[PDB]
């Protein structure tokens, strides 16, 4: 009502990863309903006027966060960290790619609505959610030797005597060393305040 | 003087230790139940 | 490995949005608001007020130069005491 | 929109065979006139039929004409590459 | 081990006097004694000339061919122009 | 890796002016470039220091042939 | 074999470079770069038409010299021996 | 055809390449040829300004200083008035 | 009104457009594409956490 | 050899004075407190003597802080070490 500019920051997914138990395709379906509360409630505030103010992963106003992991990404920076670890991926368009009904077929290498090889995932839930599901099971569930393999596997670096921490300051450790800063948040300060 | 035990180890242990473990997992279970609610019951004179 | 852009490259990042003077090999200087940065130093300007070294002075708009024909880079002060320059001992 | 590759222009205009005349690095006056036959990914283009083309220094018109035949060029010596659209 | 590579190293090995054009106006007399894959080349035995036109009083008089001999020499390969081997 | 697209997706379909070494000039509206700034652009005019431009319809030019470019509208 | 360890193998010694720009610079090399970017102490440069300089020390990328001239005395053979492992 | 199988074809037979430094011109047989464009070729002769400076033997290039390549079948090197 | 799916693929086209066919290069996988989603320990994680 | 007071030759004659403050693997050098001296030969003749005398001038500009390329980064010595 006083139109200062909004922003959406979902909060606590370790509660969807940890305490929920929800698998990934629920965690999709747990962030959306989220989300489109937040829409509904902006439009029920000024009528007509929804979809200037639309709050959606995909324009870069929805930043997935952890605090007390302290991680927090935007899909465009997701995105980002694919292009670091990968290179040659256009972050723009595989930003606007990953959210929604989107599903990957990775034989055809390409993007639809149903599942056209039969056993697609959603794009959003297979690139993003799944490597944070895999990340969070595989860092509480293995040994500190499995975990020096899977986390050099993927890159991360972690002196010895840290692999042997307690549960919570290894998993705080770990998704520190994998997602990174909050550049995530202020890319979406910047681009969108 | 320092112990470290592995996810298997520490799974046994809190299995085993069953008939005096705490099955308390919310915090708010202990509302107008912990230490500074009885002080504050001390010094008004009541009880909860 | 991982890939470790410049100091100066990141300084020439940081740059964006600051007045800086970018003098190119031909001997023309132009001093604008920097718009944007790359990784092979090809800037584009938006003020870019131009001298030419035979004595050409003019204004020009969105002028974007790649870091091939750049010869030098100079921006501002502040950026001297930059958080990048901080020698981070872990 | 659909933007234009070099390398899908130079596979367009190979299988077209138009002809192309490409002034030549750090030479305005020196120009390759001639068919595409092939490109690689090192922007060698070798051309059938070239005739390399000096220019005026003076009126920029073209001044002396010899055709070298099937001749190839590197990538660094090439410049500015326009496709001569024939009066069809 | 095929190409020119090949012909600088059974240059090297017969120890022959070969002559390096120089994209500075240089030439070069000299023996391949060592060589890289970039063209940069070591040689033994060298003799440079060039020539240099000698301005006296503000006039340009016929050019000189000036020689110099060195021991050994480093020749980057970014440098040179064309080799001939003699 | 692999270097860095250049931002030029604003300048895309757009008149622009190009001066390239040898103090060349090209208006012409851009239709394409590559990751090494390989340029092609359409409807280009060709401008010597006479002042005469030269029309030359699809052209392109290297990321090294290239110097500086400056958008017309 | 690698140039640049013949290079660095010939270090600690008294040479003379002539550049691209036709500056010459004689001096002893103090460090020798796997670009063959050198570092050579005690340097007398002379540029090209310019009075020539002493300075303590100067440094020339690999890519601006273009002819570099050492001592005779130089052990040219023991300096090409293969010392690197075999990959 | 792609200009590494028109520089195979040209192997072993007689070559003109014209260098990007003083429009000179080299005609001989070509011998070898590298993946970095580097020519190594026999019985060539050095041409400067449409006047023949004469036979050097086996001469290898450098890519660098090469600014074009064709073959020698049939082509004059006197320039056309 | 200008749905997501609708703006970035067109009405009922379900795959994209043939004039743009943004694919991703061959190297791109997810990040823990070969490790399983479950260990058989991470249920006992969970409970001990 | 960061932070040493040095001076750089550029490929066009010119000279820098600073601070080094950082240098990267391409040899892109940016360094603060930049003074840019060049050395111009000029020919003043005097009206009194007839042989005119080549000066080097050197005309010195103060930039501050500037990054300058590799490739066009000729070769550079210490001055003075740090203070
Ligand atoms: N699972 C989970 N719990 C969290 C997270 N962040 C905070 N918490 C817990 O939630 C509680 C609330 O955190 P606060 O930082 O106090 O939230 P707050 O916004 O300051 O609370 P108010 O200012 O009163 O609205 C804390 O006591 C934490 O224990 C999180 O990221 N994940």
């Amino acid at each position: 009502l006083e139109d200062i500019p909004l922003t959406l920051i979902i909060n606590k997914m370790d509660r969807l990863i940890l305490e929920l138990k929800i698998p990934p395709t629920d965690a999709y379906f747990k962030l959306k309903h989220v989300i489109e509360e937040v829409n509904t409630v902006i439009e029920n505030t000024i009528p007509g006027r929804g979809e200037s103010k639309r709050l959606s992963p995909e324009k870069g106003n929805v930043l997935f966060a952890c605090t007390s992991m302290g991680w927090c990404f935007t899909l465009q920076s997701f995105a980002k960290m694919y292009s670091e670890s990968y290179g040659g991926v256009n972050v723009e368009e595989f930003a606007r790619r990953l959210w929604g009904d989107v599903y990957f077929n990775p034989k055809k290498r390409t993007f639809t609505r149903k599942p056209i090889e039969e056993g697609a995932k959603r794009s959003f839930v297979n690139f993003v959610m799944e490597p944070i599901y895999k990340l969070y099971s595989h860092t509480i569930s293995e040994g500190p030797e499995d975990l020096k393999r899977t986390l050099s596997k993927l890159g991360i670096f972690l002196k010895p005597s840290q692999y042997k921490a307690d549960p919570k300051v290894l998993m705080k450790l770990v998704c520190e060393q994998f997602f990174g800063p909050s550049t995530a948040f202020v890319d979406m300060v910047i681009k969108h305040i | 003087k320092r112990w470290n035990l592995t996810l298997p180890q520490m799974a046994n242990l809190y299995r085993l230790s069953e008939p005096l473990v705490s099955d308390v997992v919310d915090p708010n279970y202990f509302y107008l139940f912990e230490l500074k609610s009885f002080l504050t019951a001390k010094a008004l004179n009541v009880a909860l | 490995m991982t890939s470790s852009i410049g100091i100066p490259i990141k300084l020439l990042n940081e740059a964006q949005g600051h007045i800086v003077t970018l003098e190119l090999t031909t001997g023309q200087t132009y001093r604008g608001k920097l718009i944007e940065a790359e990784d092979n130093m090809n800037v584009q300007l938006k003020d870019i007020t131009v001298t030419a070294r035979d004595g050409r002075v003019s204004h020009l708009e969105q002028i974007y130069i790649r870091g091939s024909h750049v010869r030098f880079f100079i921006v501002p002060d502040m950026l001297r005491n930059a958080p990048m320059f901080r020698s981070r001992n872990v | 929109r659909v933007l234009l590759p070099p390398i899908n222009f130079l596979f367009r205009l190979l299988q077209q065979r138009t002809p192309v005349q490409i002034w030549l690095y750090e030479q305005l006056a020196i120009r390759i006139t001639g068919v595409i036959r092939g490109f690689d990914e090192f922007m060698n283009l070798v051309i059938d039929d070239a005739v390399e083309i000096k220019l005026s220094p003076k009126t920029n018109e073209p001044e002396s004409k010899r055709p070298l035949g099937q001749i190839l060029l590197k990538g660094d010596n090439i410049s500015l590459i326009q496709a001569l659209s024939g009066s069809a | 081990a095929n190409g020119p590579l090949s012909l600088l190293q059974t240059a090297v090995r017969s120890h022959t006097q070969v002559l390096i054009s120089v994209r500075s106006g240089r030439k070069l007399l000299a023996r391949v004694k060592a060589f890289d894959r970039h063209c940069n080349m070591i040689l033994e035995n060298v003799k440079e000339m060039w020539t240099e036109t000698p301005v006296t009083n503000g006039k340009k008089g016929r050019p000189v061919n000036k020689d110099r001999f060195i021991s050994k020499m480093f020749l980057r390969g970014d440098s040179v122009v064309i080799v001939l081997l003699s | 890796m692999a270097p860095a697209q250049p931002e030029l997706k604003k300048y895309l379909d757009k008149r622009l002016f190009v001066e390239l070494n040898g103090s060349r000039r090209v208006i012409g509206v851009l239709r394409g470039y590559d990751v090494f700034l390989n340029i092609v652009l359409d409807d280009a005019v060709e401008e010597r220091p006479n002042g005469e431009k030269v029309k030359l319809g699809m052209v392109t030019i290297r990321g090294n042939s290239v110097v500086i470019l400056e958008p017309l509208e | 074999m690698k140039l640049v360890r013949f290079l660095m193998k010939c270090a600690n010694e008294t040479v003379t470079i002539e550049l691209k720009n036709g500056a010459i610079v004689h001096g002893t090399i103090a460090s020798v770069t796997p670009k063959m970017d050198t570092a050579l102490r005690n340097v007398r440069y002379t540029p090209k038409g310019e009075e020539p300089y002493s300075v303590e020390s100067l440094t020339v990328r690999g890519n601006t010299i273009r002819y570099y001239i050492l001592p005779d005395s130089l052990p040219l053979d023991t300096l090409l021996i293969d010392d690197a492992p075999k990959p | 055809v792609n200009p590494r199988p028109f520089l195979q074809d040209l192997v072993n037979q007689d070559v003109i390449v014209r260098l990007k430094w003083g429009q000179t011109e080299y005609k001989g047989r070509l011998v070898s040829i590298d993946s970095y464009m580097n020519i190594q070729l026999a019985n060539t002769e050095e041409f400067i300004n449409y006047k023949s400076t004469g036979h050097l033997g086996q001469v290898l290039i450098r890519c660098n200083n090469v600014l074009w390549v064709t073959a020698a079948a049939g082509k004059q090197m006197t320039p056309t008035e | 009104t200008v749905s997501h799916e609708d703006e970035l693929f067109g009405k009922g086209n379900i795959e994209e457009p043939e004039e743009e066919a943004f694919v991703l290069p061959a190297a791109v996988e997810p990040f823990f594409a070969d490790e399983e989603l479950e260990t058989e320990d991470t249920r006992s994680a969970i409970e001990l956490w | 050899y960061i932070n040493w007071r040095m001076r750089v030759t550029l490929n066009d004659g010119r000279q820098m004075t600073g601070q080094m403050l950082a240098f990267d693997k391409h040899m892109n050098l940016v360094l603060a407190d930049t003074e840019e001296f060049r050395k111009t030969k000029r020919m003043q003749a005097k009206p009194n003597s007839s042989t005119t005398q080549t000066l080097i001038q050197e005309e010195k500009r103060t930039l501050g802080l500037t990054i300058v390329r590799g490739a066009n980064i000729i070769a550079l010595s210490v001055e003075s070490p740090p203070p």
